[PDB]
């Protein structure tokens, strides 16, 4: 009965669908303005290096589901996602002289492949399964568990919890190559670094826990 | 961020109108430009509803259609007439460009086979002049004709930011899978090619929310900015892509690819796409450049509910060089066969450069 | 607080009748000036029913109409006549002032190009400031030997009339594109629409804007910047009407930025989403403003005449209106070098030089001093 009167009438499920939608279109125009700061400037933009804490307002009938420590995890994945959209768009908006272009495809590929992995293979696989699960909610408690078994797993597949200084930092430091090379528009000293860190990336990730092989091809 | 269309000559006005027919058929917009009751962000391709169309004899034919609520043969001949109405047409562009909030691109439908090829040559040099931050993509159509063609190439080689559509290969599909032998029928596929090309932009998803997001993944360098398409469905994700690499379907009449982008519009599951790429690599149905590590991309979308698994393929294949060499040979044919006649040699020099780059683009030493 | 209206010249007497037949139609007033059966405050323009008008060949054309019971060409020639009928007309004006309870303003309809207007309209503005010093004198003047009549008149309107220009060039243009007329008898139809909706908030009881001062004071900050412009869109939400106002394709005109905007809405739109519309407008940044002083964009609502759907009128204070002056004064200098004292026309050119200077200096970050 409770789940029945909770689909509408304090529609907790409807609110949940919007949550994972207003981040993870609309949010494309929002970030592009940030590329070219102030704390009030953003609000009118939204209503239209690692910060931008985002929150939301939830009514009491759904407060018990989307807890306070639940907002931060949803915020955690949003921060990291933008840095990927950043590097992906920074190397995209533009269009031994031509030798730079060979450093573009050798790089614009790699960040693009990673982005194809986090969003499609993870942020859409578990998402497609989660919706098929909540529509069979039959309990006050288990709806928390099926939900809590969606963040604590999406925070693991997207490597952000542990093994950060062992694996995650590698993707982080090579992301700085997407910033340095973007501004300049020394060249030989980039591939010596790039061919090293990229090989450092594969020769470290080679330990593969098993789902990492979906990107290990490149 | 919107994209404005321009239809030139009988051909361009023909292909655009039918494309606007099906696009209005897919969307929930009645022919009278009035919304039908019966999820889609349509501000990019529609203004609140009137399309952002710039049409340029066939005008009577367009008006005679019930869609009236929706708004010589020399190349040098077209070039002269364009300067005559320079400010005449550019006011229509400027009233809409500045009339558009944030313009994003410039799509062009024109045939380089008479006057539209000359006028189209005029727009490119002119559009690069005024607007330096605006994308220019051209959906040119290919087949005294060698002359008009080769000039438009010279203009298209350095002006346009980015799709070949040859009639001969399209003529082949006309008989094979349709059994027709007609102009009014071949374009039915062209509209399908056009509409499905921009499906990710009219139906928002997670990836590819801007046209610059799609193209620049393919184009490695501004010189190699020529693409060819594929559309087999006329079934899992693996069945589609394998049907796409067959040369019977490619709309083009050693060699290797540069990059592949695929569009999936069905209800396929995102669980099986990453494995399909593997079987494509293991079985190795295609080769890439030996220098740069090339990748294949594929995007999921949503078919128009107001309208079954279909798909489109965009390719950057170095075999496109052969198409140029034919008309090129045809030019050398009529040059020694028959007031300055000097610009024609300048066009012949630059198009020679691009071809000579294709043949070197597929070598293990593309550097230098 | 009533407003006595005066009409001079052929153009002025013609637009007024079309302004009168429009106003009495919005109310339940028969052409015989009698109420018909069929809340609307009607005291501002009518006396207890007679309109507070003073009309000054064309009069015969008005008395032949079924509305009978409703009541040379040189600048020097027009003025000379004025001083000769000085005493005759003021007793007509004075008796109407004492008759009113608390007279507030003076609406005047005249054309600078019109000879009679360039001679008799100019004379009144000096006498009106002399006799009654505490009364605003606002005019619905309309721009068109022709440059002479225009510039000589502008010398008076910049110091006498404390407050709207209607350019016939843009009006004749609008007639062709969206009305397809090709006469005077057709273009006047749209002229009446502007004046009618201009005084909408006064004829219906509202919260603010209950006097002519209630509209003008927010527009004119300084005694020099006293020129306005109008815009009529309908020829549906609140956000729909505003996006058509700011387009120069409908404003009757031929860096540059505004001073203050007044929006008048005559429909029954939901007044909750008007604050949503303004936010998107500031986001799009469709109009440029002044950085020196505090200004805002305003909007007001009213009710359409029930006895007669959303309309819209905007009041604009733009510095681009200075260009129209330059065009005129340019032709004036052109005729000065090609052709009793010839000195009054000399000082008039100098004083209008200050006006065009004030606007061109207004679009700078240092307009003050």
């Amino acid at each position: 009965n409770l789940m029945q009167t909770l689909k509408k009438d304090y529609r907790l499920v409807e609110y949940l669908q919007a949550m994972r939608n207003f981040f993870l279109d609309t949010m494309y125009d929002f970030y592009t303005s940030i590329f070219d700061q102030n704390v009030s400037f953003l609000n009118v933009q939204l209503q239209e290096l690692d910060g931008l804490t985002l929150s939301y307002k939830v009514p009491w009938p759904v407060d018990i589901v989307i807890s306070l420590e639940c907002q931060k995890i949803y915020n955690q994945v949003f921060l990291l996602l933008l840095q990927i959209k950043w590097a992906k768009y920074s190397l995209d908006v533009l269009l031994q002289i031509h030798r730079m272009f060979l450093l573009r495809v050798k790089l614009m590929h790699f960040v693009n492949s990673l982005h194809n992995y986090i969003m499609t293979r993870i942020l859409h696989s578990t998402g497609l399964e989660f919706q098929h699960q909540v529509e069979e909610a039959k309990d006050l408690d288990q709806l928390i568990k099926i939900h809590y078994r969606y963040l604590s797993t999406i925070h693991d597949r997207c490597l952000l919890r542990e093994k950060v200084s062992f694996v995650k930092e590698a993707i982080m430091k090579v992301l700085n190559l997407a910033l340095m090379f973007a501004d300049g528009w020394s060249i030989e000293k980039m591939e010596s670094d790039f061919k090293n860190c990229h090989m450092f990336l594969v020769t470290i990730l080679n330990k593969a826990f098993p789902h990492l092989e979906s990107l290990a091809l490149s | 961020r919107e994209i404005i269309t321009l239809q030139l000559g009988q051909c361009g006005n023909q292909i655009g109108f039918e494309f606007w027919k099906q696009l209005c058929a897919e969307h929930g917009i009645s022919p009278e430009g009035i919304v039908e009751e019966f999820t889609d962000r349509k501000d990019v391709f529609f203004y609140q509803y009137i399309p952002r169309a710039v049409l340029l004899r066939v005008i009577h034919s367009i008006l005679n259609s019930p869609y009236a609520k929706l708004y010589g043969n020399n190349w040098a001949s077209g070039f002269s007439q364009g300067e005559k109405i320079h400010e005449d047409i550019f006011d229509i562009i400027d009233r809409e460009a500045d009339g558009s909030d944030s313009l994003e691109g410039f799509v062009l439908c024109h045939s380089i086979a008479g006057t539209g090829s000359g006028l189209g040559s005029y727009l490119l040099e002119r559009l690069n002049d005024r607007y330096p931050k605006k994308l220019v993509q051209t959906y040119s159509v290919f087949p005294v004709q060698p002359y008009n063609s080769l000039l438009t190439l010279k203009r298209l080689t350095q002006n346009a930011d980015c799709v070949v559509l040859d009639n001969t290969a399209l003529n082949r599909i006309a008989t094979d899978r349709l059994h027709i032998q007609s102009f009014s029928q071949i374009n039915q596929l062209v509209s399908t090619i056009m509409s499905a090309s921009t499906t990710t932009l009219r139906y928002p998803g997670y990836m590819n929310n801007d046209l610059i997001g799609l193209i620049a993944s393919l184009i490695p360098t501004p010189r190699l900015h020529f693409l060819m398409t594929g559309y087999t469905p006329l079934t899992t994700v693996l069945d589609v892509m394998r049907r796409l690499l067959q040369p019977k379907n490619v709309m083009v009449s050693n060699h290797c690819y540069i990059a592949i982008l695929n569009i999936i519009q069905g209800e396929v599951d995102p669980t099986q796409v990453h494995k399909s790429l593997q079987r494509i690599r293991e079985r190795k149905l295609a080769n890439f450049i030996p220098w740069g590590p090339a990748s294949i991309q594929v995007a999921l979308s949503r078919k128009s509910p107001y309208l079954r698994v279909s798909g489109l393929m965009m390719a950057n294949h170095t075999s496109i060089s052969s198409l140029f060499e034919r008309t090129c040979r045809q030019y050398d044919k009529l040059r020694k066969r028959e007031d300055n006649f000097d610009e024609m040699d300048t066009s012949r020099e630059i198009v020679q450069q691009l071809i000579d780059e294709y043949h070197a683009a597929t070598r293990p030493d593309y550097i230098s």
